[PDB]
RNA sequence: ACGUACGACCAUACCCAGUGGAAAGCACGGCAUCCCGUCCGCUCUGCCCUAGUUAAGCCACUGAGGGCCCGGUUAGUAGUUGGGUCGGUGACGACCAGCGAAUCCCGGGUGUUGUACGU
RNA sequence: GUCCUAAGGGGGGCUCAUGGAGAACAGAAAUCUCCAGUAGAACAAAAGGGUAAAAGUCCCCUUGAUUUUGAUUUUCAGUGU
């Protein structure tokens, strides 16, 4: 059937929720003792720290030599 | 892929999550760049399945926009 | 202080009414002779209440009704007394110094019979102001007008003698 | 000149109610001067404003937004009495009764929408209500009438006003249900 | 001190195409200048939100505007392979367009006020060719 | 039979003295100054924007337990030291009138020994905010094109955080849901006057002398109308507070009492209507 | 309630979890002096968001029947009620009235003193804006009763009016106002109502010093006649709802702070 | 003190009539190109502040009839609770206290006031 | 037995029942004009104080017929996205 709901967003997030689950990332450490029982449903894309500079150069490397010399 | 938000032959089919063709299923699009208009980032959106898995091999579909 | 410039009286609004009593073509073309008179869309009424004698039925159209302003209203009532030979008499002019009279031939005014129209009567009312009436009719600071600014059932008719020439029995 | 007073017994504070508590007594003068009288309440007025000031600046949080600069208050500690007592379940109607002891499932959100699709005319309608599937057929041109239902009907009544009939019979069914339900509620 | 810029001023609508390039006018932030792909930049008044001048000529998208140091002309470069010179204050065109580019004209740079010889202003026109 | 009477009038309830006299909107007011959507305990300022025959009246209002306070004030009479004379009125002296009162709002708190709770517990991550103000149009009718939203549109370039759309401003059309800012521009200089000065001039001279009679014995051309209204959009920028002396007779506040004093009439006092009760008595004895 | 306006006024009027900012009816009797009305104005003029007032004079006596008082919460929605009077025995009454369930929880009587009352007119100072709510302070020994006496309610009272709506962040703009409530323990005490203006100066340090104006009013008052709750209505007032957004806390479940369920293995 | 714009009490301000208004301000007013809206540019909206006029609004004063608001009186009175406390087997009759009216009557009055800008 | 782009929501303009005086047919009762009209009409509930530039009544816009998310509350879940 034709709906509205079809053309909106179902899940948002806010800058200020984004920068503490960040700030969070970069606070956990891990314990033996503690089990994950629900993960939470989260866009950890944003918040997941990048790869490494040398991985990111490395990646790119031989794409980027055969675009400076064919 | 996040949810199966409808299969359109079955609710069953819905709940055991089959994707088939036409069936409107929930994406994570914090890749695609979407804002909302208070600056809210959307990362979850809704898409239709416009092939057929089960002959192709994958999942292809488009974000309802 | 009745020398007053301000004190003048004159002609606010003329409205001209028609209550056929029936809905349809009658009602219609008496809303195109009203609308051929005046030069303007005139404006239909409902019936407030169901009475069985008159045959009317509640919010059912009965009758239409123009209001007209400035010098043309003044034409139209000066054709209305040229119909009426300007003889008017005394329980015409209300106490509020307002009047009106009502014709039975539209094609006396000085229009030409059609077949396809008919014949309509139809009544004039003219309602007599002095300025300063915007007072009563603002929306921000509207108020009542004062006593001696009212116009008296004496007042229009002597108005009505010195400005029309006319007589009053 | 001091921001700081001291007094044998401390303030105590309810940041939520924006309430400070001064136990320490209020010397008030025995005279019958009103001047010096307003000056020792307005002393103990500067006192007691003094110190939530300098309890709202040091222990709420500050946060500065584009409104403006806020504090995040604790929730009142003050005991106050209610207007209204505290929401309570309604008790079991006859159904409700019915459907937990026989194990009945409460309908999901999709499943009770006031949406069908009618495949003969290839559109989406509603089953109830305005133009609903309920009513199929009352402004149809043409409907087939069976003689032996038609003669069986009584005269003045039209086949067009049969499911508006058995509407307002499964209504008055299910509005004789409710009051009941109510009647019995209103006992207990 | 500046203060950190928290909501929309002005809205203007004007240009038919997307904006490429925009520049404050250096004397002072009451003048804007956008050049856009309507083969059209526009200077356009800040205090009020209005437009103030539309500087019509070239047949290609406006690359590049940029404004001299001493804030009296205007240079857009352009798809056209052309360069022009306005004036700001007038909206006028100042003598005639510049010829020379093969290709694309991508980028403007005025030489500074204080190098000014000859009394006259030079500037640098960067190309695809 | 008499409808009124004493029953009537005892039990007649008067409305408030502001609705009888025909100046608020008490339904309008509630929701203007008792609402909100945050409970933050702020203040909250109003920008009233008001009309007469021949001024504009705009203030920065706040509400108290026991009256309206006014925290700035800008006329368009005042208008006449920033060098407009003529048409204190119309859609661009509202603008200009708006501006002023922005300017000096912006002025009077320094965003053009006792210090505030906001200085005193600002973060170090705090900015400078803006001033915000909600319009009251009073009665006067939202039409597109009015002038209450020439004199919002004036205050909020002047700085004042004034959230609107901008679908009653003029020139927007309704079908395309966009406005034309040539039209807005046009309106915003006095362009809309100018070619009326102009239409009047080609066709109707007599109109044009008797409604522009003022602007021709002061040499104020159509064409020079906007650089005028610019410059004094300049001058309101560059000095908000100019002082401006009217052509009226001035005399000292306690000169005016005693003026004023001079033509009150005196209340009649107990024994003087004692007095007139007994004349009164006594003639209709007589 | 087939009106969808009608639903909704219903809907307001019923019981929540998160109950509604109290409404309090200003009444008067039959005889109030004029001291008592312009008391009841200055108390309106402090509560006026959150009021309703009455125009008529009505012939109630609270400690000898509260029917019409009852009858008046149920139609009106008002928790809280100021009722004016007069009499030769006490000539200036103000009658606080806490209801509970359109039924009288608890009473307190106030005797306002003539001589020493100044309205809000009377002090010459920037008033306090519509709306917004004031800072309490309560001051002396009378309000720390090991017994619940007629303080203690004056007090919860005074915080129950004053109170405004609550909420979890403040302007610090909006601390401007101070009610100062002063009674001390033992003929009879006085309890003095007062209300300031703040005003703030530099000090040097980080912390502001507070200096404070009369902002008015000036009320005195002694405690006079007392309804006390039933102890099962006062239990049951007195029952504190949890919130839906408070969490029941189980044993070793946590959440962590990226939200995902944590379990605990000892 | 007067006027204007927002107001606070919301008739001491309301209902009806008469007299006057310096200054400025309000107001009536003039014109329908543009913005805008009606059957009617009546209302709304725009343009003029020139010209006429205090005739009306508005303001002040006066006047009747109502109405309304204060203070005393009623009066600590009726009435209501309480063997409450004295007799009366008891019911009740006084008295004691606690609460506590109203009618009638008398006297006074017919608006105070905040902010801002002007005269 | 008929009729309806359903109700609802927001915004804006207006004031009602009735009485007096008037207007060809029109006459107690049709429609139009003015004045007076605390609501005496309408709409909800059962006021001992509901609502008048409105909670009444007409226009404009939505009508999408029951949205999404939730580690939270309660109940359930051999089909636990």
């Amino acid at each position: 059937e034709p709906n509205r709901k079809w053309f909106t967003n179902t899940r948002v997030i806010s800058q200020d929720t984004l920068q503490s689950f960040r700030e969070a990332m970069a606070e956990k450490q891990k314990d033996p003792y503690t089990v994950l029982l629900k993960s939470n449903k989260l866009p950890m894309s944003l918040i997941r720290d990048g790869p490494k500079l040398e991985d990111g150069l490395k990646k790119h490397q031989a794409k980027m030599t055969i675009e400076r010399e064919p | 892929i996040l949810s199966v938000k409808k299969n359109p032959s079955n609710p069953l089919y819905t709940q055991l999550g089959v994707l088939t063709k036409g069936t409107i299923i929930e994406v994570n699009v914090s890749d695609l760049g979407i804002v909302t208009a208070s600056g809210k980032i959307a990362w979850g959106r809704y898409a239709q399945i416009t092939n057929n898995p089960e002959n192709d091999g994958c999942v292809n579909a488009v974000l309802l926009v | 202080k009745a020398q007053n410039p301000m004190r003048e009286l004159r002609i606010q609004k003329l409205v001209l009414n028609i209550s056929v009593g029936e809905s349809g073509d009658r009602l219609t073309r008496a809303a195109k002779v009203l609308e051929q008179l005046s030069g303007q869309t005139p404006v239909y009424s409902k019936a407030r209440y169901t009475v069985r004698q008159f045959g009317i039925r509640r919010n059912e159209k009965i009758a239409v009704h123009v209001t007209v302003r400035g010098p043309k209203a003044e034409e139209i009532l000066e054709r209305g007394l040229k119909v009426k030979e300007y003889e008017l008499r005394r329980r015409n002019f209300s106490e509020t110094g307002n009047f009106g009279f009502g014709i039975s031939e539209h094609i006396d005014l000085g229009i030409k019979y059609d077949p396809s129209i008919g014949i309509y009567g139809m009544d004039f009312y003219c309602c007599m102001t002095r300025p300063g009436e915007r007072v009563a009719k603002r929306r921000r600071c509207k108020s009542r007008i004062g006593a001696s600014h009212r116009i008296t059932r004496e007042e229009t008719i002597r108005w009505f003698k010195q400005r029309f020439d006319g007589i009053v029995r | 000149l001091p921001v700081t007073v001291e007094k044998p017994t401390p303030y105590t504070f309810d940041l939520g109610l924006l309430l400070a508590n001064d136990p320490n007594p209020v010397n008030v003068p025995k005279t019958t001067d009103t001047q010096v009288l307003e000056q020792h309440l307005a002393s103990v007025a500067r006192d007691g404003a003094q110190v939530l000031i300098n309890q709202l600046l040091t222990t709420t949080t500050i946060t500065a937004t584009k409104d403006g600069v806020l504090l995040t208050l604790p929730p009142p500690t003050t005991p106050l009495p209610r207007e209204k007592p505290v929401p309570q379940p309604k008790p079991e109607t006859k159904w409700q009764a019915f459907a937990r002891r026989r194990g009945i499932k409460p309908k999901t959100r999709e499943q009770r929408r006031n949406l069908q699709y009618n495949p003969t005319t290839g559109q989406w309608e509603r089953k109830w209500g305005y133009k609903g599937a309920n009513k199929r057929g009352e402004t149809d041109p043409i409907i087939e009438v069976s003689a032996a239902k038609e003669a069986m009907r009584p005269e003045g009544t039209s086949v067009r006003g049969d499911k508006r009939r058995e509407i307002r019979a499964r209504v008055k069914k299910n509005q004789k249900q409710m009051l009941r339900n109510q009647r019995i509620a209103a006992e207990k | 001190k500046v203060h950190a810029v928290s909501r929309l001023a002005h809205r203007i609508p004007g240009h038919g195409q997307p904006i490429l390039s925009c520049q404050f006018s250096p004397v002072s932030s009451s003048r804007l200048a956008t050049g856009s792909g309507d083969n059209t930049a526009r200077i356009w008044d800040t205090d009020s939100g209005t437009p103030k001048f539309t500087l019509k000529g070239h047949t290609g998208w406006v690359l590049g505007v940029s404004w001299s140091p001493d804030g009296k002309y205007l240079a857009t470069c352009s798809m056209d392979t052309t360069v022009r010179v306005w004036d700001p204050e007038s909206g006028k065109q100042v003598n005639q367009e510049f010829r020379g580019h093969a290709k694309w004209v991508l980028a403007l740079a005025w030489q500074p006020y204080h190098l000014w010889r000859d009394g006259t202003a030079r500037l640098a026109s960067a190309s695809k060719d | 039979k008499l409808v009124k009477n004493s029953a009537y009038y005892s039990r007649f309830q008067t409305k408030f003295k502001r609705r009888r006299q025909g100046k608020t909107d008490y339904y309008a007011r509630k929701r203007l100054i008792t609402q909100a959507k945050n409970k933050y305990n702020a203040p909250k300022y109003r920008l009233v924007v008001r009309f007469t025959n021949r001024d504009i009246i705009t203030q920065m209002v706040t509400s108290e337990i026991n009256g309206d306070k006014i925290f700035a004030a800008a006329y368009s009479h005042e208008l006449r030291a920033y060098g407009i004379n003529h048409g204190l009125t119309n859609w661009a002296a509202a603008y200009a009138t708006g501006l002023l009162l922005a300017r000096r709002v912006l002025a009077k708190l320094g965003l053009d020994g006792e210090y505030t709770l906001t200085e005193a517990a600002e973060t170090e991550d705090g900015e400078r905010r803006p001033f915000k103000a909600i319009l009251d149009v009073g009665l006067a009718r939202t039409s597109t094109g009015a002038r209450v939203f020439g004199v919002m549109k004036g205050a909020s370039d002047g700085g004042i955080f004034i959230p609107h759309s901008e679908n009653r401003f003029p020139g927007y059309d309704i079908e395309t849901e966009e406005l034309d800012t040539e039209v807005l521009k046009k309106y915003i200089y006095g362009g809309h006057v100018a070619e009326y000065m102009e239409t009047l001039a080609d066709d109707d001279e007599e109109r044009y002398k008797s409604q522009f009679v003022k602007y021709i014995e002061d040499d104020v051309e159509a064409d020079s109308l906007e650089e005028l209204y610019a410059e004094a959009h300049k001058q309101i920028r560059a000095d908000p507070f100019r002082k401006y002396v009217s052509d009226a007779p001035k005399k000292s506040k306690e000169e005016w009492k005693a003026e004023s004093l001079k033509y009150k009439k005196a209340k009649l006092s107990r024994e003087e209507r004692k007095a007139r009760v007994e004349a009164k008595i006594k003639q209709l004895l007589a | 309630p087939r009106n969808a306006r009608s639903k909704r006024a219903l809907e307001k009027r019923a019981p929540k979890i998160v109950e509604n900012p109290k409404t309090c009816l200003f009444l008067r009797g039959t005889t109030c002096s004029q001291i008592t009305q312009d008391a009841m104005n200055d108390l309106y003029a402090m509560r006026q968001v959150h009021a309703k007032r009455f125009h008529k004079k009505n012939a109630i006596h609270p400690f000898e029947d509260a029917t019409s008082l009852c009858f008046f919460s149920e139609k009106n929605d008002c928790s809280l009620m100021v009722f004016g009077s007069s009499n030769k025995k006490r000539p200036h009454t103000l009658t606080f009235v806490r209801m509970f369930d359109y039924k009288v929880l608890d009473m307190l009587e106030f005797y306002l003193d003539p001589d020493t009352y100044r309205s809000i007119s009377q002090f010459k100072t920037s008033k306090i804006p519509i709306g917004m709510r004031p800072m309490m302070v309560f001051a002396g020994t009378a309000f720390e009763s090991p017994v619940p006496n007629a303080f203690t309610m004056a007090k919860s009272m005074l915080i129950d009016f004053f109170r405004g709506e609550p909420s979890d962040k403040i302007d610090v703009e909006g601390l401007r106002f101070v009610v100062v409530v002063t009674a001390d323990e033992p003929q009879k005490p006085i309890l003095r109502l007062r209300v300031y203006g703040i005003r703030t100066k530099r000090s040097g340090t980080r912390l502001p010093r507070v200096e404070v104006e009369e902002h008015g009013p000036r009320m005195d008052f002694r405690l006079g006649r007392m309804r006390e709750p039933d102890p099962a209505m006062l239990k049951e007032a007195m029952k504190k709802a949890k919130t839906p957004q408070e969490e029941r806390t189980k044993k070793n479940i946590s959440m962590d702070l990226l939200g995902d369920k944590i379990g605990r293995i000892h």
